[PDB]
């Protein structure tokens, strides 16, 4: 189950092929057997190539197997295929007898052709293609038309008089070029799976009838395998062309009965299960763009499609792009709390994890925005930049420092509720998301309100705390881009840690915080702004 | 669809469960507790001292492990027994299983 | 604390899905109990709470009860209806336990021992 | 006058961190004033060599050339030269040794086969075949170990590497041990250890007794309580 690879791969004889299978990057899977085996109706994998060196006697020179522990991958290259290789296979690790493995299907077919009267034509679905067909010199004013031989009979797709197949109507044009050129072309729009077949040219009604038999293949996209862990994040790169820039975009996910369910639209539509944890970047010069999904769940694995349509949904004959997704479930992403509850006027504290190796990056923090094509601007970083609207009540900090840091946000309000993302400058990119709910009550900390003061004296401001904060150390700090630093020797029994300012200048202007420590973790704080008068 | 009640990777036990939501009759369903064990009949009783007898009994008080003397080498966490070598004597480490004791 | 499921014959009238949480042999009284359903406390009237009447055979210990009903049609989603006890003499002062349809007792086992030298591994 | 240049085993290093390198000349003439000098590739000489050989009893005369280096130097792989300068042929012969470069790492796969039941019917002696396989580079080291006491090597004999028929690069080796059948009939398991520089902690090992190896008898007695 924790192994991942491509389900079915097709090629034709004489060609090479290269298969990639994925494993979690743990120590053993970076340092133990990988294999490619073949089963049958006889009960057992027969090993064909191994990571330990052994190659089957029938596969000497044919194939080899390589492991990239850094990618968490091992690769299988097969060349010189034949029709005797089509069957059921499995990638896997460790002892063949167990199933730390993944099943693969393989179908090999002969290289067709031999027909000089018909060439190959493989194109993409929903795209445009055109067929060029010659006529002899006597084909001046003579019927120019194509015919699709479907089973028993040939039917017509475009005439020389304006008729067109109602299955195909409006997607087609006939061109006979001037300059004494003796060919013609047929252009088709909205390429569909219901279009693949064998055509036939014609040049006129007469006995001449310069026919040209033709094929029509349509290239569905080969799926791409994506490997992400549980409670992790993923970035998809959709790569449509500039030819659908005006047209909207979409993203669906495959389901049972050939039915995408949409997850987000250029029309602002969005799946309710994926509310919050989805982003969408603006489109590029080529219309290229990317979709960021965070906090993936066990049912989120599967095939994904991104496209471009007027309705921003699935239809027959529209350009698409595919992905195949896998969720690990043998994950290393630490389970962090997802929902964090606060009260109006209260505080919140959020623990944000990241990969331990890139601890010297620049943490960021962004707010998700709906009612849009989805947006998420920054709010704070680790150098100390902060959004201009939140001076005083917000700071982040690297106290735990082992891939985990803490964020403290006090003076909570019910208007602030929503979803928050955590970012990093590292190449690996977790985007852990936490939701803030607001409930009823008053915060545990008690501090007087916003107060003015005279210049140049001694002033004291109190902060009592409840009995549940009685087992900690208590402190005051001065808020700034640097955050907190406590002021040692302001205390009582389990209440009333009080700030005292011996002498004061207006350089001490600003917000101050009163808070408690959890040994090496942080807790509730509260804030008060102080002015200076004279 | 099953629900792994227990998965003890150092006894190779795995009690799952699955309600067999019946033919769409009323609630005459019966829940179902699959079990599975892969007993080795190759290892020691002191799993981490290959100088002991092999094993005969394999006792599964499922109560105890529905929650430390358990007898399969767990794949991921690896073992060792310091072992003398002589080149003079030296009392030196080992790696009683490979491909998991790799300091990497 | 235990949490007994309804009776089988209860589950044939086809309306009342009784559920029983409980507490046994403890000192002292003043204990508080409540039922939790997916991190969401139930309706306080939905259940009904006992009072800590004393033990029969124990020297002086206490015990109380609480009962709750739901649609037996709901006893197909289940969601295990976690009953949150709240007693002072607990390491974190809460000893939650919970029970659902899938919990309890099955009447269809299938034990499946296997046997091999290819072991000592526990994949 | 024939000289053996003896590079220390990776095993000798790793169990000593003392990478002495030596070269021996065998069945020369032991005059006195026998002189051999260790030099690097640069020509520059290195530390001297003491406790040098003397005249052999059976005229197979000898002289040990001791030396030392830093381990990383050998890892760096530069040629090392002890040259014989004795009046027998005052022409300076050249013994140049190095470390090969480009060899990949590959692990021993130590199986351990138990004595054939047939040999148990000649009724005296039993033989066990510790095996190593499919590994690179050459020069595995092995010894045998049982009941926590080492087995002095005159009990066991070991092969040397020689390429696999199938693996283009990987060598293998053996080891053989001879023991009274009653001793193997006693139970009395045996453990063969291998040390080799593709092995994680450098040392793996396996064991076998009468019961493990090819038993005719499988006696499981498993109890499963409280389903
Ligand atoms: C029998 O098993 C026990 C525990 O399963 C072993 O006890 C300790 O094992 C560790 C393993 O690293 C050693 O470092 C300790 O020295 C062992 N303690 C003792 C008192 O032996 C024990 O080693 C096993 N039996 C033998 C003979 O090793």
């Amino acid at each position: 189950s924790p192994i991942f690879g491509p389900e079915e791969v097709n090629s034709v004889e004489g060609n090479s092929v290269s298969i990639t299978c994925y494993y979690p990057p743990t120590s053993v899977n970076r340092h133990t057997r990988k294999y490619w085996c073949r089963q049958g109706a006889r009960g057992g994998c027969i090993t064909l190539i191994s990571s330990e060196g052994y190659v089957s006697s029938k596969y000497a020179g044919r194939a080899n197997l390589t492991n990239f522990p850094e990618n968490g991958t091992f690769v299988v290259n097969i060349a010189q295929l034949s029709q005797d290789d089509s069957g059921r296979y499995k990638c896997g690790l460790g002892i063949n007898s167990r199933g730390l493995s993944f099943d693969v299907s393989l179908e090999v077919s002969q290289g067709p052709g031999l027909l000089n009267d018909t060439k190959v034509y493989t194109v993409d679905l929903g795209r445009t293609v055109t067929i060029n067909c010659p006529f002899k010199t006597e084909n001046a004013q003579k019927r120019k038309s194509l015919y699709k031989q479907i089973g028993l009979y040939p039917v017509l797709v475009i005439d020389s008089s304006g008729y067109v197949n109602p299955n195909y109507t409006g997607r087609i044009r006939l061109d006979i070029q001037g300059t004494g050129q003796l060919l013609f072309s047929v252009v088709i729009n909205q390429l569909r799976l219901s279009d693949a077949g064998q055509y036939l040219c014609q040049a006129g009604d007469d006995s001449n009838s310069n026919k040209k038999n033709a094929d029509l293949q349509v290239l569905k996209p080969e799926p791409e395998l994506v490997y992400e862990d549980l409670r992790g994040s993923v970035t998809f790169h959709c790569a449509l062309g500039p030819e659908v820039a005006n047209v909207a975009k979409f993203l669906c996910r495959q389901s049972s009965g050939e039915n995408c369910d949409v997850v987000v639209n250029t029309l602002g539509k969005r799946a309710p299960a994926f509310e919050g944890r989805i982003l969408l970047n603006p489109q590029d010069k080529d219309g290229s763009f990317s979709v960021v999904i965070t906090g993936l769940r066990k049912e989120d694995a599967g095939r994904y499609l991104c496209g471009a349509h007027s309705d921003g949904q699935l239809q027959e004959g529209s350009p698409i792009q595919a992905w195949q997704l896998f969720v690990n479930e043998e994950s290393t992403i630490p389970r962090s709390p997802t929902v964090v509850k606060g009260v109006a006027g209260g505080s919140v504290a959020v623990l944000c994890p990241y990969n331990r190796k890139e601890s010297k990056s620049i943490k960021y923090w962004c707010l998700w925005e709906g009612a849009q094509n989805g947006r998420c601007p920054l709010l704070v970083d680790s150098e100390g930049w902060v959004k201009a609207q939140y001076e005083g009540r917000l700071s982040l900090l690297e106290e735990p420092g082992n891939g985990t840091f803490t964020v403290i946000l006090n003076q909570l309000t019910s208007r602030d509720a929503g979803f928050y993302w955590c970012l990093t400058n590292g190449d690996t990119l977790w985007r852990t998301t936490v939701e803030i709910k607001i409930i009823e009550g008053e915060p545990n900390l008690k501090v007087p309100g916003n107060v003015t003061a005279v210049l140049g004296e001694t002033l004291k401001v109190p902060c009592h705390f409840p009995c549940k904060f009685s087992s900690y150390e208590k402190y005051w700090c001065k808020w700034n881009n640097t955050g907190c630093q406590a002021l040692p020797s302001c205390d009582e029994n389990s209440r009333l840690v009080s700030l005292t300012l011996n002498l004061v200048t207006r350089a001490d202007e600003g917000w101050y915080w009163c808070g408690v420590k959890q040994g090496h973790f942080y807790g509730e704080t509260a804030a008060v702004y102080v002015a200076v008068e004279e | 669809e099953r629900i792994v009640l227990v998965d003890n990777k150092c006894k190779c036990a795995r009690i799952t469960s699955r309600i067999i939501r019946s033919s769409e009759d009323p609630n005459e369903d019966i829940v179902e507790r699959n079990i599975r064990i892969i007993v080795p009949l190759n290892n020691r009783e002191n799993i981490s001292d290959p100088t002991s007898p092999l094993r005969t009994r394999f006792v599964y008080h499922l109560s105890d492990l529905c929650k430390e003397t358990c007898y399969t080498y767990d794949r991921n966490k690896c073992y060792t027994a310091v072992v003398p070598l002589v080149y003079g004597t030296k009392m030196v480490e080992t790696a009683l299983t490979p491909d998991a004791c790799y300091p990497d | 604390v235990y949490l007994l499921p309804p009776a089988r014959e209860q589950l044939n009238l086809r309306e009342s899905a009784t559920i029983t949480c409980l507490v046994t042999g403890f000192s002292p009284a003043d204990v508080f109990v409540q039922w939790m359903q997916r991190g969401q406390p139930l309706s306080p009237e939905k259940y009904v709470t006992s009072a800590p009447m004393p033990e029969p055979q124990a020297p002086g210990r206490y015990f109380a009860h609480s009962i709750l009903t739901v649609s037996e049609e709901e006893w197909n989603t289940g969601e295990t209806y976690t009953c949150v006890v709240a007693h002072e003499a607990l390491p974190n002062r809460v000893t939650e336990r919970t029970v659902d349809k899938s919990t309890g007792k099955p009447t269809l086992y299938n034990v499946s021992l296997v046997m091999s030298d290819t072991a000592g591994t526990c994949y | 006058i024939r000289v053996f240049a003896i590079p220390p085993s990776f095993a000798s290093i790793f169990l000593t961190k003392s990478t002495k390198l030596t070269c021996l000349v065998t069945d020369l003439t032991t005059y006195d004033s026998v002189t051999i000098s260790w030099t690097r590739q640069n020509g520059e000489a290195v530390k001297t060599h003491t406790n040098i050989s003397e005249s052999h009893p059976n005229a197979t005369f000898s002289a040990v050339g001791e030396a030392s280096i830093c381990e990383d130097d050998w890892n760096s792989g530069e040629r090392f030269t002890c040259t014989v300068t004795h009046t027998d042929l005052p022409s300076p012969l050249k013994q140049t040794i190095s470390r090969p470069k480009g060899v990949a790492l590959h692990r021993p796969d130590v199986y351990l086969l138990p004595p054939a039941r047939e040999q148990l019917n000649l009724r005296e002696s039993a033989t066990i075949t510790c095996l190593v396989t499919g590994f690179s580079p050459a020069d595995v080291f092995v010894q045998w170990m049982q009941r926590g006491q080492p087995l002095s090597p005159e009990k066991y004999v070991t092969s040397a590497p020689m390429p696999e028929p199938q693996a283009p690069g990987r060598y293998f080796a053996h080891s053989i041990l001879t023991v009274s059948e009653e001793e193997w009939n006693t139970g009395e398991t045996y453990t063969c250890v291998v040390a080799h520089e593709a092995l994680p902690n450098r040392v793996t090992e396996r064991t076998v007794d009468k019961s493990t190896g090819k038993p005719t008898l499988y006696n499981v007695s498993l109890v499963m309580s409280d389903t």
